[PDB]
RNA sequence: GUUGAGGCGAAUUCGGUGAUCCUCUGCUGCCAAGAAAAGCCUCUAGCGAGCACACACACGGCCCGUACCCCAAACCGACA
RNA sequence: GGGUGGGGGAGUGAGAAUGCAGGCAUGAGUAGCGACAAGGCAAGUGAGAACCUUGCCCGCCGAAAGACCAAGGGUUCCUGGGCCAGGCCAGUCCGCCCAGGGUGAGUCGGGACCUAAGGCGAGGCCGACAGGCGUAGUCGAUGGACAACGGGUUGAUAUUC
RNA sequence: GGAGCUGUCAACCGAGCGUGGAUCCGAGGAUUUCCGAAUGGGGAAACCCAGCACGAGUGAUGUCGUGCUACCCGCAUCUGAAUAUAUAGGGUGCGGGAGGGAACGCGGGGAAGUGAAACAUCUCAGUACCCGUAGGAGGAGAAAACAAUUGUGAUUCCGCAAGUAGUGGCGAGCGAACGCGGAACAGGCUAAACCGCACGCAUGGGUAACCGGGUAGGGGUUGUGUGUGCGGGGUUGUGGGAGGAUAUGUCUCAGCGCUACCCGGCUGAGAGGCAGUCAGAAAGUGUCGUGGUUAGCGGAAGUGGCCUGGGAUGGUCUGCCGUAGACGGUGAGAGCCCGGUACGCGAAAACCCGGCACCUGCCUAGUAUCAAUUCCCGAGUAGCAGCGGGCCCGUGGAAUCCGCUGUGAAUCCGCCGGGACCACCCGGUAAGCCUAAAUACUCCUCGAUGACCGAUAGCGGAUUAGUACCGUGAGGGAAUGGU
């Protein structure tokens, strides 16, 4: 998974096309899960939490860092 | 904060009905609850790139069942049926082939 | 009527009534409550208040 | 015809009888004298520089219910 | 986990309260097995068949014992399995158990339209407190207004596809 | 903190993470659907339907995201209906409330069953219940008090006094105080007379004879008199203040008080002293703690022999620690096997407490003497009468205290109390406010304990428990532990 420290250089508009890949790639695994040709299951879980964690980067930089 | 049209649609339905639908050319999703007709035709044809003719949407409620002592329930499902324009390009489930 | 003065918030008083083989009921002691249309200035508009006859014997209002 | 699905497919005229239905929110009679509001139409107050209409094309039509029992073994009666 | 001895303290002793809780007898393999429409044979399935499946007879309802709703119920619907509990007998069957599936509306019934009886009720009036009543208003169908018919299709939906 | 981990019934798997520090423990922050006081409007709680603003999206309606939009109260502002003054009302902006909680507090309303061997007075009982309203406690609290020839000196709570004096269809019952011994201690602000200042009114609407007093003039008109508010002054019972005459300037300075002078006085500033999060004024900002709380870490000593045994922690020989022989686990009674125990270390950050500064505010001459002429000392109050309530006191000869109705005072030569009342004497100073501690309780959080229970017991609840089930509903409410 990308880590905070990592993440914390990207400005804003960097952090909202990450976010956009993010949940684009969820909503793929959540395809292929359905239709069972998912093999790693932890897979999902990582990319929920990253999308956690650019949504933390992003509130937590508006609201005085 | 910013919406995605992907948290609208959750997943594909997969069953014999709809295999036959899909050889129609028409695709059966589970979508978020609490969303509507015309969300999810904006969001359908944003997502996909497609022409979406009309949508068709059900509520399940979830079944019954009892495990030791007493009875759970399972959750409740909207499932929405997506019919494309009439030449439109087909929608690839990517595992999906009816 | 109206047992509560609206000047200086009087109400009622609650006590017994004593017959001659004393028994005592529940009764109240209410107090002397009348209509008075108060003026704040001369020539102005009338207000219609429930006040006591304490208030009124005092200069606490005005016609 | 694995008795599932398939393929073909004629003639269809004239009478009788006849409503608890339609014309009929009508008609006749009677006294016991028989909802409201929206909707629709119209008047002006008002607004007003752009309008109203015809044709064609392309589109938007939301939310909930929809399974099954329902003079019953699935409802009310502790019970098929 | 106990015995004995010197002391200390008790929720310290049950056979009866038409006592309470649990278990189990007697009646007894007894009564009953829930309408007076009625069942039979052949074949099948199976370890097991009066009751399940198929066929053919016979009988009963037919202003219902047929076909649709509303209220109510809530997955009882379909498919595939099951057979120690349940079905007043047995059961291979099931409204029972298990898994998966299944309910598609611009026009149908409702809301987004309207109001009745009635409910709530800004201010308000009344009432020691609690509170009572009620205006503006806002809800409230069992009523008003408002646009669809015929056919086909699934194992399961259809004026919805 | 340091090697495993992906909670549990509750396993089976599947797929992965971890010394580049996972899981786990503590603190702070982010996210936080819908309902609910629920508050944009509606509603059968968890559902429906909006308006405005800004963004997104569409060929454009549709659609999406985020904010704001209840009512009432207070304050500040704009407007001033009938209608003129004006007010009601309306608009705008700021604050605030609403509801919940186991017990404890305070104020108000207030049963019956029962006892009286019947029963109405009485009791039960100011209980149950209800309403209002708090706080970490609350209420009370600073003498218009007791006492009695002496004196004590705010309040509260505990033990006595005492089942006493008394009271009572003198029945059943009920039941003080004085004072004594203790716990804990604390006292402070105001109103009023008077003097100034602002709004308002009469009068001279100029004869004010006032403008700091006076020493003489100056404008001679703004003085004079009261109401509403802000300052100063005042706060006492041996009465005290206000007002007069002897009697003086924490320290200084700028202004001003009509002018030259004495004495001033006022405002502002600077200089010093004091106090401070407090009842006596209200906040905030830094820094420092041998401070404390919220994770935790270390911590001595048997692999001993033999016997029995599945197994030693048992028996018997032995060795050792102990500031540690608490408790529990481990294949049977373990100080030396394990978690631990004695004892000792430990905090980024947050919070609590305390300290120091910043900061805040108060103090800027009045002390005493005399005068006894005047003013003030909390009003529809006190007192009195009627009807009640409550005090040991059940209306009685009934004081003291509280309520309603009526009548209705005075300011120290006043007024109130000392159990009818009168005289004398003693005490005190009502009708304004605030105040710590000693006292009450535990929904809850830690740490302990038990001559308490041990599964029909102990909580209803060791088990799916306020669950299943029963009831329309308010409500009622189980059973089931052990290889
Ligand atoms: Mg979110
Ligand atoms: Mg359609
Ligand atoms: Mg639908
Ligand atoms: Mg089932
Ligand atoms: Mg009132
Ligand atoms: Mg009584
Ligand atoms: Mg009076
Ligand atoms: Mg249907
Ligand atoms: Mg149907
Ligand atoms: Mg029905
Ligand atoms: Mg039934
Ligand atoms: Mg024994
Ligand atoms: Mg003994
Ligand atoms: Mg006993
Ligand atoms: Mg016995
Ligand atoms: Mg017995
Ligand atoms: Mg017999
Ligand atoms: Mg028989
Ligand atoms: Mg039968
Ligand atoms: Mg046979
Ligand atoms: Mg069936
Ligand atoms: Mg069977
Ligand atoms: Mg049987
Ligand atoms: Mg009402
Ligand atoms: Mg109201
Ligand atoms: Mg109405
Ligand atoms: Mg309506
Ligand atoms: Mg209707
Ligand atoms: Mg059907
Ligand atoms: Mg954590
Ligand atoms: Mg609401
Ligand atoms: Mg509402
Ligand atoms: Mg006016
Ligand atoms: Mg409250
Ligand atoms: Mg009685
Ligand atoms: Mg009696
Ligand atoms: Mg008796
Ligand atoms: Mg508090
Ligand atoms: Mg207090
Ligand atoms: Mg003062
Ligand atoms: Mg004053
Ligand atoms: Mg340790
Ligand atoms: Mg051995
Ligand atoms: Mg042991
Ligand atoms: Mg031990
Ligand atoms: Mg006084
Ligand atoms: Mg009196
Ligand atoms: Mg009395
Ligand atoms: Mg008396
Ligand atoms: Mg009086
Ligand atoms: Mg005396
Ligand atoms: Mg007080
Ligand atoms: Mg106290
Ligand atoms: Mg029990
Ligand atoms: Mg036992
Ligand atoms: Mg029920
Ligand atoms: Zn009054």
């Amino acid at each position: 998974g990308v880590s905070p420290g990592e993440l914390r250089e990207l400005t804003d508009e960097e952090l909202a096309e990450r976010l956009r890949e993010s949940k684009e790639e969820l909503f793929n695994l959540r395809f292929q899960m359905a239709t069972g040709q998912l093999n790693n299951n932890r897979r999902l879980r990582t990319v929920r939490q990253e999308i956690a964690r650019i949504y933390t980067v992003l509130r937590e930089r508006e609201l005085g860092l | 904060t910013l919406a995605d049209p992907r948290d609208i649609i959750l997943a594909p339905v997969i069953s014999e009905k709809s295999y036959g639908l899909l050889d129609d050319n028409v695709y059966t999703f589970l979508v978020r609850p609490d969303s509507n007709k015309t969300q999810i035709k904006i969001a359908v044809e944003k997502i996909f790139a497609v022409k979406v003719a009309s949508v068709n949407t059900a509520n399940r409620q979830g079944k019954r069942k009892r495990t030791r002592t007493g009875y759970g329930k399972r959750k409740s499902t909207k499932r929405a049926i997506v019919t494309l324009a009439p030449g439109s390009r087909p929608i690839d489930l990517f595992g999906a082939p009816a | 009527m109206a047992a509560v003065c609206d000047i200086c918030g009087k109400g009622p008083g609650f006590g017994k009534s004593v017959s001659h083989s004393h028994r005592r009921t529940s009764r109240r002691w209410d107090p002397n409550i009348q209509t008075v249309h108060a003026v704040t200035r001369p020539g102005g508009n009338k207000k219609r208040l429930n006040v006591c006859t304490s208030c009124i014997k005092a200069g606490k209002i005005t016609r």
